[PDB]
């Protein structure tokens, strides 16, 4: 698959008055693996972070027509972006390729700046809008993230917790995975501050 | 994807399942697929979902043109006209099969649009995957100048039936009412499928999964 | 085959002496005032109606762009329906792009730039409109005024027409920050009446409001019910 | 057709395009603006020209327009003119921006908007832009800067300059006090405000009453930040103290 | 001045460069038409400005399609191009819609063509005014006449460039309703003769051509022997 | 001001020292140059009449009109020059025909009107051509009834009664003298009054050949132009009176 | 799919069934398979779904505005020949064999076969659809020169039934109509209506 | 196939490149330079598909040089790094340039700078990196030995060590390496390793 | 004053004075002169120097093998001109294999002069010409400025032609029955009524072009001119 060959995976899930949301590290070429701290996450506000997987150079493509049609709208009107919003951005902007798609799912996390109300969602390869209340993942270990994912979550949790199920969500998931792993990087967004930690993970 | 659709005696009924799959994995399941395009118009997208999403973006986008520039409610065939223009135009590279269900000032009308610009005026529609055992209860028991409850409780059960015998639906029934003097978009209506109640926790305490680098970033 | 040149240029003052001129189309144009209020925005208008054959059901001079956006103008008619059909050309560009309803600024920064576009563009002439944008967006008020120079101002009240100096006195007379929508309608009649010279009817003004439950004309029924203590 | 032509894109009897100096008329009635660089920072100094009453205060700017993370710039003309122009110049720095992953360069940004304004006075027939931009900003090469373009194309470095009206007695006390090198954000601030209690000579001066911004530099983040209602009554009360204690 | 373009009007009203174009085309010779029970017949003042010219230079009756026919008047230079939209708009509804185009669409396109340069300063308003004429078993006979300002009407008979009222008078006062082609060939002659002025332009032929009944919807020209015939008897009723 | 000119604001249309657009004010003569008059009415069951000029014998007068049918069920009177007239009929039957090509159904009145009007506004706002000096519209709206719009050279258009031409203002005089005489200020009598408004400010006592009339009903909604026996029995039965 | 047309004095009889498939699960029972591209000429949808109601809203507003032009009803070789042209211009993109069949005053009752390709024949009657190779043998044994309107309405009824015994990929009602000058007469056979014919039994 | 090395030190980078050009069962050159100067402190190594590598290579530089002739002073790796990965991403045009890169850099503010980029531009900055065949067997002793802080002598054994591993067990005859050194004098270009 | 300015403005007299001034660049130049028998088409034209060793611009070119034109007035728009009927005539023998008749490629000139004649910012063309040629209807003498086009038995364009065209007014009864020597002959005499008194027709100045039914076109230049000019006067 296109989608399979350089691995990832990309995982979001709501608490309480929180998000987190957590991506893997490894950069690969189908058997051999390059680097292992390829950045996948990247921000797009204070409490507003995008997570992209998927072929390794339609994130950084994506990423960067997204920062400059981005800059623009915050420069133009002079506020942040709403979280909403930038899904449909995300989603124009991945239509417009819509018979030349580019090979990236991306999913976003983050509170909204005023309400700080929690917000995750996912999308497909072409554009659909997927918002959910519980989690969204996105990769290559889609079924091993959803078989963590479904019985791990339980709703309204702190961020301490909400951390401990995301984690072993991740450690859990990507073990089973050949094309993906070899460290993890967890982003815990809070309404105060975010929280940013790597994992102890298998190297293999 | 199990979708349905009635003409019954003051307007349309439409319903929906909530299961979106991608694969052979349910990937979401609280999916809406009852779009808004007007007031009185609402179109079931069954297919592509990005490919009628960004559809009944566009399509809703120059009906609210068009309801404004004339002053007056849309009629059902305009909608019907740009959806068959546009998807001709892209010769069914959209893959969207809609239902576009509406209620103008020449009473209720229900229109079934395949990809490629083809539509069908119906008395009563299914699309989806689910779509043969919907249409089973409806060849059953479909009657015209249906009351609003029996019409209710036609479109329920046959989204029901196309739940249980189909793979590809499941999880909710959300419906629509919409008529002269009312607009009624009751979701959900009836959920037929229940998470069972998880006997084992799970619950990780603090310090149970191992940490090599942590930073705190602090915002106002 | 259409003009390539200018046709406003600078006279050695520095004025663009067709805007300036088209600045006095817009004052001998129908009289027009919005006020923002605390709870939300009034725009109000003088019908320039003569003679009883006209159907006033017809035309409307305050035309919503979106559910929470509308505008009035005075000048001529006819550039003012251009730039209603292209006003809402742009709001439904940004209602595909972003799924929101426009804010009013990111409205009024692309309608100046269409009004900019032919004080300098090939063979055109400027346009003879000067508009008042209102919107309620973040549960915030907002009026605003577009000139046929392309340049937009911010204002809590204001005039603009026939006998716009006079307006703009009695609106700083009778202006206060605390003012209630409905106190909001009778101070703009109150403006609207300096000028009208002829028996106001409902059939002659034409209100429109904005607030939290969005814009919408007022029906000449509740015209005539405000009308009635005018 | 050929009687309607105003030819705007040719030369005069002298050398002379006309439309370029009649620009430069229009610019010599605009508001009153200066900008004075030094060591930890840029500010600019503005007469606003939004003095009734009955104005809402929506922006959080006048005449101050962010570029992009790391420049800010003032116009003084028409206000129409200069919104096209700071439009073409956040396209500009965000195709950089997009092109190379780093903020673009200062000169960069001001040079290619005089391309865009050289363009127009020589061909397409159209009328020039009037107005002048003077353009602060903060880069990695030679940090803080200052410039001051015209509708010909021309621009320049600057540590202290004055567009608008009463532009050439603003500069001439700029020549006199500027403390080349020494200048604070604080001293700054006191010389652009003493400067503009001499050149506000329409209602003489109050409250509401400039548009004053600098741009500095906190925790390896460039700031551009408007001062607030009580900095600049405070600052200029401050002032009126200053010239209260100037004669003994 | 308001009249340099074709895009200004003047304080009253008034297009100048239209109103100055049909002063060009009663600059120029004679031609007539009349349409009759089963077909029309056109006549033209064709002049000769100089011995050395071979006959048929100048022809001012053209055809534009297979059943019908033309007569120009004004400068002919703009005529031949008229015929040439006129040929271009009925080949192209031959090909659309697979019949002979009916005059009324047909004068109402090159009517809508001739008006579309009386708007712009980039062009000039044509300098002539046409005929068309034709003749089918379902739609009868028809005369249409186009000035330059664009405008058209359905006429009985017509007269067209520098002696139009003359000949109005005298084609005024034929029965032309009742009357065989053959008849109105002489009857066209006449009027031709009659307002000749002999004193001012010198060498002239006649030029005649009908479409009707008698060629079965065929715009021919008139053959020799009629031509002599007709230019005989209108010489001797010239008397 | 008072009349002031700067340079080519009478040859073009850029704005006067007092904002007037004098070609689009020289525009309206040119309705007057036609030496026509026309009246449009309207009831609860909208009719045009305009006069029949044939001042020349040899004019086959089928083909002289000036009542147009739009669409099927939209009619239509011109005033002004001729070729103009055509021009804008030609564009408003383009425009008909697209709308139900697009959207599905037979166009509104007041859509047809104001996009003619949104059309010819280009041509008082582009210098390069000049504004189309010359309409009336009639159909029934299935809410309203019956409607009748005016569109003029300047992009202007709704009305209950109206004139057009060289007798505009004293028909416009004579229509409003007579709504206040009438109930709920409609009329009754649509086909006679337009002959009376025509008849009054003429004065010609007009022949069957000399006027047309166009109804549009709401039993039959189709635009519908009379025969000459018919006109003649109105204009006797209003002769006997 | 079985379309049919037959041409009589005086006017033509139409004739469709009602089945749309997608594979072999009947996707519609009801369709309607005759377009009134104007007043009294009437166009047969038959092969691929999406072009025949494509190319057919082309040409009435082609034919609609060419009639509102020439103050006429159009002919009905008129609306074949904007067919021919347009299904030729596309044809390799087109998959569609129409019969158009209609009324004017000027030629009468006229049928045209349009098959995919974008030529034009007049015929005396035209079937099509994929139903219409089981019944070119009958229509060849039972059409009589100078039918009446029952008789014709009858042969199309008969025609129709046949077909849509043998062919899997028809059925449903027959919808008729009958296209004069006095309008257009449309008609339904559905259940006992539809003219039965006994099976071949024992 | 063509073989490419890369070590960043805390000061400095080595590069190294192997200097043979084939032709399907022979090769045509044995001097082959694959190490193309940018600037002063910035060298870009370009192999993969022929034809495709020095055209973008060379129309990469000179945009390089223009922008100092335009401006004065020098890309910095990190822009001249995402240029060059802008220029080969905009793939889903026609034109392809499947080529497989290292850049090498030297910033005035941020130290030594190496960038892997395949032929999707898949742009990821790496202590180490290596192309071809020989990568697959020659990283693996790089993750055997290398710390962050080697000095560079024991850079040139470590280089050493993986280029008689391309002897010993490398299938492709890939007898001569050039390599040079990117440091905050310039390029510095070292001895050819030759076996 | 003010109508001489543009093509596109019609004085109030009904005429176009820009297009009446284009007349007198063929009223200017150098007279040339054409007839035809019914065998045979001549053209005689005065050869053009600046004064001398400037060896005298030709005035008639080898157009095709059965097409020959004069020129009188803008050279670069008569060489535009030929070219175009050179793109004609291969564009007909490339399409039906036969050469376009002569009679339609005068019509074909007649409708591309025509078109600057009537849009603004152009100009007429400042050119006449006589188009000498022969096809299966025989040889023809055509003349074409304002763009219109004439059929011609004997015509003379160009300075003071007026008596040339009085000599073939007076001469052309003879014409067709004269063969190919009489026929430049009488053309040779009428260039010559126009000419200087003291100069004459010799190898120098005087060109001859000639095309019948068994004779391709050829242009007579400097040793070719010398048997017509013999045997003359």
């Amino acid at each position: 698959s296109i989608m399979s060959y350089n691995g990832g995976a990309v995982m979001a899930m709501k608490g309480k008055n929180c998000v987190a949301i957590a991506a893997d590290r490894r950069f690969g070429i189908q058997a051999q693996m390059v680097t292992t701290d390829f950045q996948k996450i990247f921000p797009m506000g204070d409490r507003l972070y995008i997570g992209l997987a998927g072929l390794a150079t339609d994130v950084q493509t994506v990423a960067q027509r997204l920062k400059f049609r981005l800059n623009l709208y915050e420069l133009k009107e002079g506020r942040q972006i709403k979280p909403y919003t930038l899904m449909s951005m995300v989603a124009n902007l991945l239509y417009e390729k819509r018979f030349g798609p580019y090979y990236t799912e991306p999913v976003i996390a983050g509170l909204d700046p005023k309400t700080f109300k929690p917000f995750i969602c996912s999308l497909d390869l072409i554009g659909c809008p997927m918002v959910t209340d519980d989690f969204v993942v996105s990769g290559t270990c889609a079924e091993q993230m959803y078989g963590m994912c479904e019985s791990l979550w339980e709703p309204n949790m702190d961020p301490d917790h909400l951390f401990e199920t995301i984690s072993q969500a991740m450690l859990n998931a990507v073990d089973r995975d050949a094309v993906s792993g070899m460290g993890v990087i967890v982003h815990i967004i809070e309404k105060d501050k975010i929280t940013t930690r790597t994992l102890k993970a298998r190297m293999d | 994807t199990t979708i349905a659709g009635v003409v019954y005696k003051d307007g349309i009924v439409l319903g929906a399942d909530t299961r979106a799959t991608e694969g052979m994995v349910v990937a979401d399941k609280n999916c809406s697929k009852i779009h808004f395009i007007s007031p009185n118009i609402y179109c079931c997208g069954a297919g592509t979902a990005a490919d009628t999403d960004m559809t009944t973006q566009l399509i809703s986008s120059n009906l609210e043109l068009h309801s404004l520039s004339t002053g007056r409610l849309p009629r059902v065939v305009t909608a019907n006209r740009m959806l068959k223009q546009m998807l001709f135009r892209y010769q069914g590279y959209i893959g969207a099969a809609l239902v576009l269900g509406g209620v103008d000032v020449t009473g209720p009308h229900l229109y079934s649009i395949y990809p490629h610009g083809s539509t069908d005026k119906l008395p009563y529609v299914t699309m989806g995957s689910g779509s043969l055992a919907a249409m089973a209860v409806f060849e059953d028991k479909f009657r015209p100048d249906m009351e609003e409850e029996e019409a209710k409780n036609l479109v329920s059960e046959a989204i029901a039936a196309g739940i249980f015998n189909d793979l590809g639906s499941g999880s909710n029934i959300d419906l629509c009412v919409i008529s002269k003097n009312k607009l009624d978009f009751l979701r959900p209506y009836t959920v037929p499928n229940k998470k069972g109640t998880r006997l084992g926790r799970y619950r990780c305490e603090k310090g149970t999964t191992a940490v090599l680098t942590e930073k705190i970033t602090p915002l106002e | 085959r259409g003009y390539s040149f200018s046709l406003t240029t600078f006279s050695p003052s520095g004025k663009l002496v067709q805007i300036e001129y088209a600045l006095a189309a817009v004052a001998g144009g129908a009289p027009s005032v919005g006020i923002k209020a605390a709870n939300g925005v009034v725009l109000a208008t003088e019908k320039k109606q003569k003679s009883i054959l006209y159907d006033e059901r017809s035309v409307h001079k305050v035309e919503p762009i979106t559910k929470h956006i509308g505008l009035v103008y005075s000048g001529m008619g006819p550039d003012y329906r251009v730039l209603v059909h292209r006003a809402r050309k742009l709001a439904q560009q940004y209602y595909l792009v972003y799924q929101e309803p426009i804010p009013t600024a990111q409205l009024v920064q692309r309608v100046a730039s269409v009004m900019q576009e032919y004080t300098q563009s090939g063979g055109v002439r400027p346009f003879g409109v000067s508009l008042l944008i209102c919107g309620w967006n973040e549960g915030r008020p907002y009026l605003f005024q577009s000139d046929p120079s392309g340049a937009y101002f911010a204002w809590k009240a204001t005039a603009m027409g026939k006998n716009y100096v006079n307006g703009k006195t009695f609106l700083e007379k009778r202006y206060n920050e605390d003012l209630e929508l409905e106190d909001a309608i009778h101070t703009a009649i109150l403006t609207l009446k300096e000028s009208f010279e002829g028996q106001m009817t409902e059939d002659n003004i034409e209100v429109g409001i904005c607030n939290e439950a969005g814009f919408r004309r007022l029906t000449p029924t509740e015209v005539k019910d405000y009308l009635a203590a005018i | 057709s050929r009687r309607y032509d105003s030819r705007t894109t040719i030369f005069s009897p002298e050398g002379r395009l006309y439309q370029v100096e009649y620009a430069m008329e229009a610019i010599g009635h605009a508001g009153t603006c200066l900008g004075i660089l030094a060591n930890d920072g840029v500010l600019l100094a503005a007469e606003r020209r939004n003095i009734h009453k009955l104005l809402d205060e929506v922006f959080f700017s006048e005449k101050i327009y962010k570029l992009n993370e790391d420049m800010a710039c003032s116009v003084a003309g028409i206000t129409s003119d200069a919104n096209v122009l700071t439009n073409e110049l956040r396209l500009i720095a965000q195709r950089y921006l997009l092109q190379y992953q780093e903020p673009i360069p200062c000169e960069q940004l001001v040079t290619a908007l005089c391309d865009i304004k050289q363009a127009y006075t020589q061909f397409g027939g159209k009328r020039p832009f009037g107005v002048s931009l003077l353009y602060i900003g903060w880069d990695k090469h030679y940090g803080f800067q200052l410039y001051q373009s015209d509708p010909s194309g021309n621009y320049g470095g600057w540590k202290a300059t004055c567009i608008g009206n009463n532009s050439a007695a603003a500069v001439s006390m700029l020549k006199q006090d500027y403390k080349e090198g020494e200048m604070t954000l604080k001293s700054a601030l006191a010389l652009a405000i003493k400067v503009l209690n001499k050149t506000m000579d329409v209602s003489k001066l109050s409250a509401e009453k400039v548009e004053i911004a600098t741009l500095t530099r906190e925790n390896g983040k460039t700031v551009i930040r408007v001062l607030k209602q009580k900095e600049v009554e405070q600052l200029i009360k401050k002032h009126e103290e200053e010239e209260a204690k100037a004669e003994r | 001045g308001y009249d340099l373009s074709a895009s200004t009007f003047s304080p009253d009203g008034r297009v100048f460069q239209v109103e100055y174009a049909m002063k060009a085309v009663e600059n120029s010779s004679t031609a007539i038409g009349i349409r009759c029970k089963d077909g029309v017949v056109f006549g033209v003042e064709k002049l000769v400005l100089s011995k050395l010219y071979e006959e048929g230079s100048n022809k001012r009756l053209f055809n534009v399609d297979r059943h019908v026919g033309m007569a120009v008047a004004g400068l002919l230079a703009d005529a031949r191009s008229l015929a040439d939209i006129a040929r271009e708009e009925a080949s192209n509804f031959r090909s659309n819609f697979g019949y002979n185009i009916p005059l009324k669409h047909l004068a109402d396109r090159v009517a809508m063509y001739v008006h579309a340069y009386t708007l712009y300063s980039a062009v000039r308003p044509f300098g002539c005014s046409f005929m068309l004429g034709s003749y089918s078993v379902n739609d009868g006979a028809q005369l249409y006449m186009i000035d330059p300002s664009g405008v058209s009407y359905g006429y009985w008979g017509c007269a067209i460039g520098k002696a139009r009222q003359a000949a109005k008078t005298e084609i005024e006062k034929l029965q032309m309703k009742e009357m065989t082609c053959r008849d109105i060939v002489k009857e066209v002659a006449k009027i031709i003769y009659i307002v000749h002025d002999e004193v001012k332009d010198k060498a002239f032929e006649l030029e005649l051509s009908w479409v009707g009944e008698l060629t079965n919807g065929r715009h021919e020209i008139v053959p020799k022997d009629i031509r002599e015939e007709a230019e005989k008897y209108a010489k001797e009723s010239l008397k | 001001s008072r009349g002031s000119s700067a340079g080519f604001d009478r040859h073009i249309t850029i704005f006067s020292p007092e904002g007037r657009l004098y070609q689009v004010e020289y525009a309206f003569k040119a309705i007057n140059q036609g030496g026509l008059t026309s009246v449009a009415v309207r009831g609860k069951d909208a009719v045009i009449v305009t006069q029949k000029k044939v001042p020349d014998k040899l004019l086959d007068s089928s083909t002289v009109t000036h009542l147009f049918k739009i669409t099927e069920n939209i009619g239509c009177v011109m005033t002004g020059m001729t070729a103009d007239s055509r021009s804008q009929v030609q564009r408003a039957r383009y425009e008909a025909a697209n709308w139900k090509y697009k959207y599905g159904y037979e166009i509104p009145v007041d859509m047809l009107c104001k996009r003619i009007a949104d059309i010819s506004q280009v041509y008082t706002q582009n210098a390069e051509m000049r504004p189309l000096g010359c309409m009336i519209l009639i159909g029934i709206d299935e809410e309203q009834g019956p409607q009748v719009y005016k569109c003029d050279p300047a992009g202007y258009y709704g009305f209950k009664a109206t004139a057009a031409g060289v007798k505009q203002t004293e028909s416009t005089s004579f229509l409003e003298k007579k709504v206040k005489k009438k109930f709920d200020w409609t009329f009754e009598q649509t086909v006679e009054t337009a002959i009376t408004c025509l008849s009054t400010v003429l004065s010609i006592d007009f022949k069957p050949s000399e006027i047309e009339v166009g109804v549009v009903t709401v039993e039959n909604p189709k635009f519908r132009i009379l025969t000459e026996a018919e006109i003649d029995a109105h204009l006797v039965a209003l002769a006997e009176r | 799919t079985t379309i049919m047309a037959v041409q009589f004095d005086g006017g033509v009889v139409l004739g469709a069934d009602s089945r749309t498939t997608t594979g072999s699960y009947i996707a519609n029972r009801v369709t309607d398979k005759l377009t009134p591209i104007h007043d009294r000429i009437f166009c047969c949808r038959s092969g691929s779904a999406a072009d025949t109601q494509a190319v057919a809203d082309a040409v009435t507003y082609q034919l609609g505005f060419h009639s509102i032009e020439l103050n006429e009803p159009p002919l009905v070789h008129t609306a074949a020949s904007l067919f021919k042209e347009m299904c030729y211009r596309y044809r390799e993109d087109l998959m569609a064999g129409i019969i158009i069949a209609g009324w004017d005053p000027q030629e009468g009752g006229q049928v045209y076969s349009v098959p995919m390709g974008g030529m034009m024949v007049r015929q005396s009657f035209a079937i099509g659809g994929s139903g219409s190779s089981y019944i070119y043998g009958y229509v060849d044994a039972t059409y009589r020169e100078g039918m009446t309107k029952e008789e014709c309405l009858q042969f199309t009824a008969n025609a129709l039934a046949l077909a849509m015994e043998r062919d899997g990929s028809s059925g449903g009602v027959i919808r008729l109509a009958a296209i004069a000058e006095s309008g257009v007469e449309r008609q339904v056979l559905l259940g006992d209506q539809i003219p039965k014919f006994a099976v071949a039994t024992l | 196939m063509e073989y490419l090395i890369g070590i960043q030190g805390p000061d400095y980078v080595l590069v190294a490149s192997d200097r043979v050009a084939a032709s399907n069962i022979v090769q045509m050159k044995d001097d082959h330079d694959k190490m193309f100067k940018m600037s002063e402190k910035i060298l870009l190594l370009c192999v993969g598909e022929a034809g495709d590598t020095v055209q973008f290579a060379e129309y990469i530089q000179k945009n390089v040089q223009l922008y100092k002739m335009r401006n004065g002073y020098e890309l910095s790796p990190t822009a001249a790094a995402n240029f060059t990965r802008r220029n080969l991403a905009d793939l889903r045009s026609r034109t392809p340039y499947h080529v497989n890169l290292l850049l090498a850099g030297y910033d005035e503010h941020e130290g030594p700078a190496l960038y892997y980029m395949d032929y999707l531009a898949a742009l990821a900055k790496a202590p180490f990196a290596a192309h071809g065949y020989g990568a697959f067997l020659t990283l693996s002793i790089l993750d055997r030995y290398y710390t962050p802080t080697i000095s560079r002598e024991r850079a040139v054994e470590l280089l050493r060590k993986c280029l008689e591993e391309l002897q010993k067990r490398f299938i492709l005859n890939l007898p001569t390496f050039s390599v040079r050194i990117i440091d905050k004098n310039g390029i510095h270009d070292l001895d050819n390793i030759s076996f | 004053n003010q109508y001489d300015n543009d093509v596109t403005v019609w004085s109030p007299q009904g005429r176009i004075h820009q297009i009446e001034y284009a007349m007198e660049a063929v009223k200017q130049g150098s007279a040339t002169v054409g007839l035809k028998s019914k065998t045979h088409a001549v053209l005689v034209a005065l050869k053009r120097a600046q004064s001398e060793l400037a060896a005298h611009q030709k005035k008639i070119l080898h157009v095709d093998n059965h097409i020959g034109i004069s020129i009188a007035g803008l050279t670069a728009d008569a060489r535009l001109l030929c070219n175009f009927m050179r793109q004609e005539c291969l564009d007909s023998r490339f399409v039906f294999d036969r050469p376009l008749p002569v009679s339609r490629l005068v019509s074909l000139i007649g409708s591309k002069t025509q078109i600057p004649t009537q849009r603004y910012g152009r100009r007429p063309y400042g050119v006449g010409l006589l188009i000498a040629g022969y096809d299966d209807m025989g040889p023809h003498i055509f003349q074409t400025p304002s763009a219109n086009y004439f059929d011609c038995r004997a015509m003379s364009i160009g300075a003071r032609s007026q008596s040339a065209r009085t000599y073939l007014e007076r001469h052309m009864s003879e014409f067709m029955e004269c063969n190919l020597n009489e026929l430049v002959k009488h053309g040779l005499r009428a260039l010559r009524e126009t000419l200087p008194a003291e100069q004459d027709l010799t190898t120098k100045n005087v060109s001859i072009g000639i095309v019948g039914k068994d004779l391709e076109f050829t242009i007579y230049d400097d040793d070719d001119v010398s048997p017509f000019l013999e045997g003359l006067e």
